[PDB]
């Protein structure tokens, strides 16, 4: 029972994603180059990657049906708190179970100033999400639902946010019933929501370690202005 | 505090 509106929403989110996610990595050439030899020698490259990814996430967010109805303040609140989660989510598309320059591993992320306190559960997240083998329709709906979360700190019009998210969540639940055949569909929605819960935890830890990194001006120096504005300064 | 860049990107 996929309504015409729901199909519209899926069409919109797929296109919005195709316009903000380039799997060819063409733009990665414009980043400060990665350095593998190395104390924080990957920070410049990954910082640029995150800054870029935030720009792309913002472009995706604005194309979310209903999102434009929120106040700029509430749009800001949602993007500031979700940015890191949506980047972790969208990264899964490139995350491989098996250019080698732009193929990142544990030691790469470590050379950006992060520890296994984050990295381990991040890989666990990426492996578990990958196993769900989502349809791209489900992939883009999950990212949108993540962005439009009523419970983000600093949200004023929580009822509006919730109503937008509900439209999206109802669209996800219905899509899975009608389009995703079993066994692959078993509890799929509940598992997709669990991932959002996993992302809160990853968000939490990244914020802590980012605070340790960005405390030394020498490291803060290696970040970008957008990353400083969104993640904090 | 204020988010000039984030604001500008959200049009
Ligand atoms: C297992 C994760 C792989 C990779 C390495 C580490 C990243 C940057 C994670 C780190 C914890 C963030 C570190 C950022 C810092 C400011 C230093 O704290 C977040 C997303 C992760 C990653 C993201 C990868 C992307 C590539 C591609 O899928 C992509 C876009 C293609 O245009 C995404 O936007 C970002």
């Amino acid at each position: 029972k996929l309504s015409e509106e729901q199909q519209h929403i899926i069409a919109i989110l797929l296109d919005a994603h195709h316009k903000t996610y380039d799997p060819t990595y063409a733009d990665f050439r414009d980043f400060r180059p990665p350095v593998r030899m190395s104390p924080l020698s990957m920070l410049p490259h990954l910082a640029d990657l995150v800054s870029y990814s935030i720009q792309k996430v913002i472009g995706f967010a604005k194309m979310i049906p209903g999102f434009r109805d929120l106040t700029s303040d509430d749009q800001i609140v949602l993007l500031k708190s979700s940015a890191i989660e949506v980047i972790m989510l969208r990264s899964n598309q490139s995350f491989t179970m098996d250019s080698q320059d732009y193929k990142y591993d544990v030691t790469d992320v470590s050379k950006a100033g992060h520890t296994l306190e984050l990295i381990e559960p991040l890989i666990k997240f990426q492996v578990g999400l990958k196993k769900l083998n989502l349809h791209e329709e489900e992939h883009v709906l999950l990212m949108a639902i993540c962005i439009v979360s009523p419970d983000r700190p600093g949200v004023q019009d929580a009822k509006l946010v919730e109503a937008i998210q509900d439209r999206l969540s109802n669209t996800l639940q219905t899509y899975i019933r009608c389009r995703h055949p079993p066994p692959g569909s078993h509890q799929l929605y509940a598992k997709m929501i669990q991932k959002l819960a996993d992302l809160r935890s990853l968000n939490e830890e990244h914020s802590k370690q980012y605070r340790s990194l960005s405390f030394q001006p020498e490291n803060s120096m290696k970040l970008t202005p957008l990353v400083l504005e969104v993640f904090g300064n | 505090k204020n988010h000039p860049m984030l604001m500008n990107l959200l049009k």
